[PDB]
């Protein structure tokens, strides 16, 4: 009767299908949560192998067909983009919210009431987190950053080496700190170049007090070490001059051909001489350099690097004080280069790293930069260390920007569940049930944490809930808010005392994103799938 | 122990935790596993209980025999040691009657 | 209508099966080359898909010529390649060690121990392994050529080149010593670019030598040029010596009778001017990476200059290092310092049925070529691989003058030290610690097995010997299968090689132990 | 809404519950009721044009090509090749009416179709179908009581067959024999009355032999107080 | 894994182990419960299932629907098996068993997901089931007065409650009266084969009748049958197992004669044998002759000449019912046809019912059998009426065995849930969550009643819980008034054994499903 060329699912069928898809996506990554989590091993049906624990990477690599499962995948991607941590937790929380909301709907509770209850519960959870479960980093110091980095790098391939990796991460982040207008200390992560090279053990990873380039000098005749570097950054190729489409050479007097051909290269020769006359020692250009200009640089005993990446060149110029010069042209119509456009560094070398070489711009002046060279045993572990290191850098950036941290190890979820279960009784009749189910769904994180360690999840979660209930009831035992989970011994533990910290923004954004995803999927009650 | 649903080639259900029944309903193809299954069935015929004990003990013995062969012992030495230890165990067993 | 969540080609395995499969794949990788370790190792024939034959017993070559599907095996192959690239030796050792550690880890994984505990125990054990290796090392006087030759020999006793040990040791030592360079306060060896290995099939292996210079497979451009110059002055170029089109479109328009002839005459005059600029330095040999015109050849022969064209850039750089010259692209900017003085003889001679150019009497050359004469191509390839191993060992020793006893002594000493340390742990992770400590016995065990002696008796005797106080240098004699002191046998290994092997094997075990779920079949999505 | 369920588990493992579940269809809830109502409406609307003296005939062709022109609703639905289960229910309802009474096999289908058509718009307003069925049962009881109230009695004596003749004529008025209407009614009444257990007991149709031979005219149809045999 | 050049099991062996397979089993049980979910309650709906041959089955019975479903899931087959078990032992509640088992599994699925040990769940189910059965036996209402009128009223109420969910619910009182009357006339074993069920197309449900005797369809009359009188006012019935035909004396018999006189003598001897059998039957005094074996045309004409009735090829069960009604004995030989072995009924008659001829044996004062004649517009209509009457008959038989009743409409289960929650609130705590889950799962039936009736399940459940907590045992769902009511005062009665068996079977199924950790499927052999 409808005569729509497609398949139609209506009622509880499509709701159950969506919930099943979300549950499948959650179950894929549920085994990679927490320090006792384990990595996965993806194969790209052509022999390419990826070993990772990051939820965003796992969900991106997988090819997904169901729309709700997609929704969860881009939810994880957005969580990674805006925070960088908690990518698995947000997906798990959203799927559990969907499960319990579907249970309520199947109990003939209208989805609008469930959505309103979820919104109220999310708002109240954010308020409670901001008012009761935050710790200021002012009275903690560098130890707070170290502990946050170590907690972030737990459940990762660099977990045991945290005592070293957290120090490296904190030093790298503090090295690139800059203050913008409004007096706000900003930490531009992704300005720390990460280089991966297999070889020595992970403990031999080096933190460069400068910058690291994944490129070598263009000619073997140039020196491979300059002490007092005068870096000159360029954005134009140094090649034989060729004229544009609007210019054409037509010869009538044959005696001028030699002069034309000679000047074609003499133009670039004069440009090189002008650049070198200012004492420049290191020349970096995004464009290519041909043999003639390479020999020009060889004769002067100066560096010359071609095909430098634009972002790397920008970072080097910003750190060293050099200015990018896309062309040599002043405001007088001439073609000049003065020493003012020269950056300075106290050493530029070309080190050898496991049968390959790279350029180290050591200790740039006028600004401190940083770079990390990750040493592993193969490419897969190097990539995984890069991902984990990026996660740690993002966590440290969040902690340094917003000076609030929250206890880890399921403490926040348990406290939120207790508070929301108590609070639901004061809001409506069915929205009360929705808030109660939100509180119950929030308990999946400690449940999964305990399960992954083969611990007694039920008893451990019951003890955690009892501790948090005692904290929230008795007004002199408020110090039990920090009681989280200790997966090494399978016992509750004061995580704030134990130094298990997470940024508050991680929890807030994860809660908001999971609630919005659950609301979006829960709104559907019918599906029409047109044939392609 | 946990029950196992075993479905033979004739779509007949078998939910049980009896090792002999599970092996009977399983289409075992490896001939060494066939010897182990035959030993289990012989134990079932002679006594009626202890088939799972037979499986577990045979598996442990063969695992440790593989370990011993890897560390350097010859097959004959492992066999003679196993037989001597079996004789000693049979000698000991009557003294353990409570 | 297959609704589906994931694609129908996506397959997921998880649980104990994944761990068991990964560990079994690593064990199979180890078992492939288990027999290719030690002085009594046997060689293997590898049939390339392109039709070539690779006959070798080097671990990395064998693993590289093998294609596998299980991604754990791919990880092990990557481990082999990393070990080969970083230090150049110990590939079979690291593969075997990784397999053994993964086996002893599977033992605990069968029980109710979480992999994270095993990984932490492995990392603590690796730290103690590094400490013990640094503790039991001995220094080396690099100025003592005899010690360096002995080290290289100990490196190459396990290869097919061991039949000619003194010759190979001298070749490798001389090449490494005279490729060593120091500029601007930076020290380098750079075996990869310079110190070229050129193999010519035929002749005898005893005729192999390392030249005090460079040798290329090139002939003079014109026969009238001299094929034997006593003390040549060499000039190197990149740009061609022929008339070439400009970068921009440069169409001409001829309306007069004499303009065509004038154009051709000016082309000839440009060639003449380039040749005159080159001749102004009064050289004897001109080398170019690009073509040299016939008219340029005439103008060069008029000045009694030998010219060679179309040379590889790497070969030109090697010549520049050898003869003390630098390549110049524009002849009009040819300075006196660019002229290569220092080559003591240049000679073009025919080897077999092909001409070869020799610059082989340079004084203080910073580049060299190794001329290998042998039975066939495969024999020369294996000899080249052995020479690469020897040269890598020599450069590692030069960079780090520490040595460690070989022949299984180091593994047993480190195992005993770690076992003694584990007696005070009093924890739950002491068992994996001791297991991975005693897993180091697989190296002496493999040496004994390849030698053909009794494994259990010899290992028991070696362990009893190592339980004494000063017995860290007691190992297995790979030939006779007897316990000897390695300060008597003289087998030693660089500390860098042992450190890299141990670190890489332990980290391979850690990486593979961390994995418990495999999903495959999805599209690349590039 | 169709084909059943397709989940294949939330862990990716196969999820097979019913044999050949991939090629089996399923209808759930109100749409099944709407489909059934529409099928029954189609059947009833096909039938209703053959209702009454001015009703027209249906020309039925079987699988062998034999042609049967008829007005009897039960015969039409019995010879109708339907596949829908509700249509089969309509066919069985017509056969039931024919077996119990012998007349009215077309009125029942029209009445059922009208009832389901009204039930459609009742369901659209959110009434449980069970309540609709209960209301229909109550109204049917009321209608049956009213029919009993307004019923009238006739004499079934053999001396005065006029009411019987009129009833038979009313029955035959919708058939093709309405040309010989009175003769047909007379012979039917006489045939029934001749063979019948007088004490209001059963009428044995085994003793009424209906034989037809081609040729002649319809007016040549006659009641023979004996036996006609196809022998000599 | 690894290729393992020679493998352990046969190729194609599919194995699933761990928590995921148990979760999948629970989901499969949920799927099975969904297929029969809407058939429960007075507002329940029928399901239509078509087989491969094209035949359609319409039924409100849970067991029938599950059987018609061709379930292949190993865990899901347990629900069908327990439905069959409930049908066999009790006959009613085949939907409740599946709903309760699936609800148990669904309630314990979350606890399974955190890795709770299945043995703990099994022990909790066993304890809860024992407590619930004991509570049912304790609080079940029984009347120890042995009043015949009160017993009849109780049986009628139980039959009405068992019938008020089918298509014959409009005539539920009338059909329940038939069922009670039919069951009360069985002697001591209440054998189902002693109650005839005849389905005749045509007529309304109110046209269905119960025959205080035996009735069966006319069976292939021969020539001369229509001359036999079709009504007798005190007939004597001869129940025979005899072939009254002109036939060979025996299969291996062979006659050898050499004279035409002997030929004629043999022919006359065969005729005289047949006529001697017929004359013995006639002189026995009987007027109605029924035989299991065929009765020939010669015998039919012989009995017609004597104003007698004959009916051969009578089905064996019909002959047994005629025995139990009239009170004769089936004779394989007619040599001794005394008055002891002759049946007797007040009135025998042949009438027409919906275009079919039926023989009636009414007026039997000491009959031990019955015969239901069901009328309907379709064969599936009569089939489902027969199924509903079978449910009612089984319920009435069980009530005869023991008249221990509990109120329906979910009142008994709400009381059980309250009691189980009260018990669970006083135990260490690991078992407390599982027993509370069991008590919550016990609430599925009233919630399903409300959902099927179009109610608001949450409000009705809250009101029921409050009423049970504050005092009141037999308060359940009132379907008509959109509210709750004391179902005992509403005469919504069920035998206690119905709920006892339902709980026992559901708990056993749940424990069996939970106890399985690995499923192995061998490759199919002889796929053909
Ligand atoms: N040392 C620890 N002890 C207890 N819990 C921890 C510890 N470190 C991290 N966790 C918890 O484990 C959870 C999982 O974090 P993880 O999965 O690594 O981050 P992501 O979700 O970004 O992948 C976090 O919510 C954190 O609270
Ligand atoms: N003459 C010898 N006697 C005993 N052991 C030896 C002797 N020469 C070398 N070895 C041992 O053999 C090992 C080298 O094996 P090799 O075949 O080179 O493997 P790889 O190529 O992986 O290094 C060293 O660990 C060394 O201790
Ligand atoms: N008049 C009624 N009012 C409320 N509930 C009823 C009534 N009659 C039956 N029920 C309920 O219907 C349930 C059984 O439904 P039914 O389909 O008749 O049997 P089955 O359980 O075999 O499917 C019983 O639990 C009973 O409580
Ligand atoms: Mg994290
Ligand atoms: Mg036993
Ligand atoms: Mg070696
Ligand atoms: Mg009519
Ligand atoms: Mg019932």
């Amino acid at each position: 009767p409808l005569s729509v060329f497609g398949d139609r699912s209506t009622g509880e069928t499509i709701r159950s299908q969506n919930v099943m898809a979300a549950a499948s996506i959650a179950n894929i990554v549920k085994s990679s949560l927490g320090p006792v989590g384990l990595d996965k091993m993806l194969v790209d049906d052509i022999g390419d192998v990826t070993i990772t624990n990051d939820g965003a990477t796992i969900l991106k690599l997988l090819e997904v067909e169901h729309p709700a499962a997609k929704v969860l995948c881009e939810l994880a991607d957005l969580q990674d983009k805006e925070v960088g941590d908690g990518t698995t937790s947000v997906v798990i929380i959203a799927a559990e919210l969907l499960k319990n909301a579907d249970e309520l709907v199947k109990q003939k509770i209208h989805p609008t009431s469930v959505i309103s209850g979820y919104r109220l519960a999310c708002k109240e959870a954010v308020r409670y987190i901001n008012e009761n479960l935050i710790v200021n980093t002012d009275e903690l110091g560098r130890d707070c950053l170290i502990n946050a980095a170590k907690t972030s790098m737990s459940s990762k391939i660099i977990g045991i080496n945290g005592d070293f990796f957290a120090n490296m991460v904190v030093d790298a982040v503090l090295a690139i700190k800059y203050t913008d207008i409004r007096g706000q200390p900003r930490y531009p992560v992704n300005s720390v170049n990460i280089l991966k090279a297999h070889g020595r053990s992970q403990m031999e990873s080096m933190l460069i007090s400068g910058y690291a380039l994944n490129c070598v000098v263009g000619s073997q005749g140039m020196p491979k070490r300059i002490v007092n570097a005068k870096i000159a950054c360029l954005d134009f190729s140094l090649q034989k001059t060729k004229m544009k489409l609007g210019v054409q050479v037509v010869i009538t007097d044959p005696e001028k051909l030699d002069q034309i051909r000679q000047r074609e290269s003499d133009i670039t020769k004069e440009r090189i001489q002008k650049i070198l006359a200012t004492g420049a020692n290191v020349i970096l250009t995004t464009g290519g350099i041909d043999d003639m200009c390479l020999k020009y640089f060889v004769e002067a005993g100066a560096m010359a690097v071609r095909r430098v990446l634009k972002r790397d060149l920008k970072r080097i110029a910003k750190a060293s004080g050099a200015t990018i010069l896309s062309t040599l042209a002043n405001l007088e119509g001439e073609e000049t280069f003065e020493a003012a456009m020269l950056g300075q560094a106290e050493e530029v070398v070309q080190e050898r790293i496991c049968d390959d070489e790279l350029i180290l711009i050591k200790n740039t002046k006028a600004r401190t930069s940083a770079s990390i060279i990750l040493r592993g045993a193969n490419d897969f572990m190097c990539d995984e260390m890069e991902r984990s290191l990026h996660d740690a850098l993002c966590v440290v950036k969040r902690v340094l920007e917003s000076k609030s941290v929250v206890p880890g190890g399921g403490a926040v979820e348990a406290a939120l569940s207790i508070y929301l279960e108590n609070y639901a009784t004061s809001m409506g009749s069915r929205e009360q049930l929705a808030i109660a189910e939100f509180a119950r769904s929030l308990l999946v994180i400690p449940n999964t944490l305990a399960v992954n360690a083969a611990q007694d999840s039920t008893d451990l979660v019951a003890k955690l809930r009892a501790f948090h209930n005692e904290a929230q009831v008795n007004p002199e035992r408020k110090n039990l808010k920090w009681i989280g989970l200790d997966l090494s011994n399978g016992k509750p533990r004061d995580n704030k005392q134990a130094g298990v910290f997470e940024p508050t923004i991680v929890k807030v954004k994860s809660l908001k994103f999971a609630t919005e995803a659950a609301i979006t999927i829960l709104r559907i009650d019918d599906l029409i799938k047109l044939h392609p | 122990g946990m029950n196992k649903m075993v479905i033979n080639h004739l779509e007949k259900l078998f939910v049980t935790n009896d090792a002999a029944t599970i092996l009977r309903e399983l289409e075992v193809q490896h001939p060494a596993a066939k010897m182990i299954v035959m030993a289990s069935h012989m134990q079932e015929q002679e006594v009626g209980d202890g088939t799972n004990f037979v499986l577990v003990f045979a598996g442990a013995l063969l695992e440790l025999a593989e370990e011993l062969l890897r560390i350097g012992l010859s097959v004959s030495e492992v066999i003679e040691g196993y037989e001597i230890a079996c004789r000693k165990a049979h000698e000991i067993l009557p003294n353990l009657v409570c | 209508r297959p609704v589906l969540v994931l694609s129908q080609n996506t397959k997921r395995e998880s649980g104990r099966k994944v761990q068991s499969g990964n560990i079994n794949a690593a064990k199979t990788i180890a078992d492939i080359i288990r027999t290719c370790l030690g002085p009594k190792s046997m060689m293997k024939m590898l049939l390339d898909p392109m039709g070539g034959i690779v006959m070798t017993n080097d671990g990395n070559a064998i693993l590289r010529e093998i294609q596998v599907q299980h991604p754990a095996a791919k990880s092990m192959i990557e481990i082999s390649r990393t070990q080969d690239e970083e230090v150049g030796d110990g590939t079979t050792s690291v593969i075997i060690l990784a397999g053994e550690m993964l086996s002893v880890a599977e033992h605990f994984l069968e029980q109710q121990m979480h992999p994270t505990v095993v990984i932490s125990a492995y990392r603590k054990a690796l730290d103690d392994m590094i400490s013990t290796l640094k503790k039991i090392s001995i220094p080396v006087d690099i100025s003592d050529s005899d010690m360096m030759l002995n080290i290289i020999n100990s490196s190459i006793t396990t290869k097919a080149i061991s039949r000619w040990s003194s010759l190979a040791c001298n070749i490798a030592l001389d090449a490494v010593k005279m490729v060593q360079f120091e500029e601007n306060g930076r020290k380098e060896i750079d075996i990869k670019k310079y110190a070229r290995v050129e193999k010519i099939p035929g002749g005898i292996i005893e005729d192999s030598c390392v030249l005090r210079g460079v040798m290329i497979n090139k002939d003079v451009t014109h026969p009238r040029m001299r094929r034997y110059i006593k003390n040549p002055r060499i000039v190197l170029l990149d740009s061609s010596l022929e008339y070439k089109k400009g970068e921009s479109q440069t169409d001409i328009e001829i309306t007069r009778e004499e303009d065509f002839t004038r154009i051709l005459q000016m082309e000839e005059e440009y060639i003449q001017q380039l040749c005159e600029d080159i001749i102004q330095l009064k050289p004897d040999v001109v080398i170019t990476e690009k073509g040299i015109s016939d008219l340029a050849q005439h103008y060069l022969m008029r000045a009694n200059i030998t010219a060679i064209r179309r040379v590889r850039k790497t070969d030109n750089n090697r010549i520049a290092r050898a003869c003390g010259a630098r390549i110049v692209s524009r002849p009009e900017e040819l300075r006196e310092d660019d002229v290569g003085t220092g080559a003591g003889l240049l000679e073009i001679k025919k080897i077999g049925d092909e001409y070869f150019t020799f610059i082989t009497d340079c004084k203080d050359p910073k580049a060299c070529t190794i001329l290998l004469r042998g039975a066939s191509k495969e024999i020369l390839s294996e000899v080249e691989r052995n020479l690469q191993d020897a040269m890598q060992v020599c450069r590692n020793v030069l960079l780090d003058p520490q040595l460690v006893p070989g022949g299984g002594a180091s593994e047993m000493a480190v195992a005993h030290a770690l076992t003694e340390k584990s007696k005070a742990m009093t924890g739950v992770e002491q068992w994996p610690y001791r297991a991975v400590a005693q897993a180091l016995e697989v190296i002496p065990r493999t040496l004994i097995q390849n030698c053909g002696a009794s494994t259990i008796r010899l290992l028991t005797s070696l362990r009893a010997k190592h339980t004494q106080e000063n017995c860290e240098t007691w190992g297995v004699n790979g030939e006779t299968g007897t316990l000897v002191d390695m300060k008597e046998l003289g087998i030693w290994e660089p500390l860098a090689v042992k450190l890299q092997t141990y670190k890489t094997a332990v980290e391979t075990a850690v990486l593979l132990l961390r994995i418990d779920d495999i999903v495959s079949g999805h599209k690349k999505k590039g | 809404a169709s084909m059943g369920t397709l989940a294949f588990d939330e862990y990716g493992r196969p999820f097979l519950i019913i044999k050949d579940q991939d090629r089996k269809s399923r209808l759930m809830g109100l749409e099944a009721l709407k489909s059934h109502i529409m099928a029954a409406k189609a059947v009833a609307n096909t039938m209703r044009t053959s209702l009454g003296p001015n009703g027209l005939d249906k020309m039925m062709v079987d699988k062998d090509g034999d042609v049967t022109v008829t007005n009897d609703g039960a015969t039409i639905l019995s010879m109708m090749d339907v596949d829908h289960q509700i249509a089969k229910l309509m066919v069985e309802l017509s056969k039931s009416q024919d077996d119990e009474i012998g007349d009215g096999t077309t009125g029942v289908v029209v009445l059922a179709g009208a009832l389901l058509e009204e039930a459609e718009q009742l369901l659209d307003r959110g009434i449980h179908p069970i309540r609709i069925a209960d209301g229909y049962e109550q109204a049917a009881r009321v209608a049956i009581e009213h029919l009993d109230k307004i019923s009238d009695s006739v004499l079934v004596d053999i001396k005065d067959t006029e009411p019987l003749i009129q009833t038979a004529k009313t029955t035959l008025g919708s058939k093709v024999v309405n040309s010989c209407h009175r003769q047909m009614a007379e012979i039917a009444v006489n045939a029934v009355l001749t063979v019948a257990d007088m004490e209001r007991r059963d009428v044995d149709f085994e003793l009424i032999k209906v034989e037809g031979k081609v040729g002649g005219r319809l007016e040549d149809t006659k009641l023979i107080k004996g036996v006609i045999v196809d022998k000599d | 894994m690894m290729p393992t050049p020679v493998i352990l099991l046969k190729e194609g062996t599919d194995s699933s182990q761990g928590i995921p397979q148990l979760v999948s089993n629970i989901s499969a049980c949920q799927v099975i419960a969904e297929a029969v979910r809407t058939t429960l309650g007075p507002r329940g709906m029928d399901k239509l299932i078509v087989d491969g041959r094209g035949k359609a089955t319409i039924s409100n019975d849970g067991a029938t629907i599950l059987k018609l479903l061709d379930v292949v899931h190993p865990a899901a087959k347990t629900l069908v098996d327990i439905a069959k078990s409930q049908d066999a032992e009790v006959g009613d509640g085949t939907t409740s068993v599946t709903l309760l088992a699936a609800e148990f599994l669904k309630q314990v699925k979350p606890y399974v997901e955190e890795g709770l040990h299945p043995q703990i769940i099994i022990r909790a189910f066993r304890t809860a089931t024992q407590l619930a059965v004991n509570k049912i036996k304790e609080i079940a209402v029984t009347v120890k007065k042995a009043d015949k009128v009160e017993q009849r009223k109780l049986l009628e109420k139980c039959a009405m409650t068992a019938l008020s969910s089918k298509l014959i619910s409009q005539q539920k009182a009338f059909f329940a009266k038939m069922v009670v009357d039919a069951v009360m006339m069985l002697d001591d074993l209440l054998q189902l084969k002693m109650i005839g069920i005849k389905k005749v197309q045509g007529g309304a449900l109110e046209d269905s009748q119960l025959v205080a005797g035996v009735a069966f369809k006319k069976t292939f009359s021969y020539a001369g049958f229509e001359m036999q009188p079709k009504k007798y006012h005190n007939p004597k019935i001869a129940l025979l197992n005899v072939e009254l035909e002109l036939k060979a004396e025996k299969d291996n018999a062979e006659i050898r004669v050499h004279t035409v006189e002997d030929y004629q003598a043999i022919v006359d001897a065969e005729w005289n044998i047949l006529y001697d059998k017929l004359e013995k039957i006639h002189h026995s005094g009987a007027k109605v002759v029924l035989s299991k074996l065929p009765i020939g045309d010669v015998a039919t004409q012989y009995f017609a000449d004597r104003d007698m009735f004959c009916a051969g090829r009578v089905p064996e069960e019909d002959l047994k019912r005629t025995m139990m009604a009239c009170g004769g004995s089936i004779q394989t030989s007619v040599n001794a046809l005394s008055a002891d072995v002759l049946g007797r009924c007040q009135v025998f008659e042949e009438t027409q019912i919906g275009g079919e001829r039926y023989n009636f044996f009414t007026g039997c004062p000491k009959a031990k059998t019955c015969t239901f004649i069901l009328r309907g517009g379709a064969e599936q209509f009569m089939e489902e009426t027969e199924r509903s009457l079978h449910d009612a008959i089984m319920i009435v038989r069980r009530a005869i065995k023991n008249d221990s009743v509990v109120a329906g409409g979910g009142a008994i289960e709400m009381e059980l849930s309250k009691y189980l929650r009260d018990y669970s609130r006083t135990i260490p705590g690991k078992q407390q969550l599982l027993i509370g889950a069991y008590a919550k799962a016990l609430e599925i039936i009233p919630r399903q009643l409300c959902d099927n009736a179009g109610f608001d399940a949450t409000n009705i459940l809250n009101k029921l819980r409050a009423r049970h907590a504050q005092g009141g045992t037999w308060y359940g769902v009132d379907i008509n008034n959109e509210d709750i009511a004391d179902n005992f005062e509403a005469f919504v009665w069920e035998p206690a054994m119905v709920r006892i068996n339902a709980l026992t079977a559901a708990s056993e199924a749940a424990c069996l499903i939970v106890s399985v950790d690995e499923t192995i499927k061998n490759p199919r052999s002889t796929v053909d």
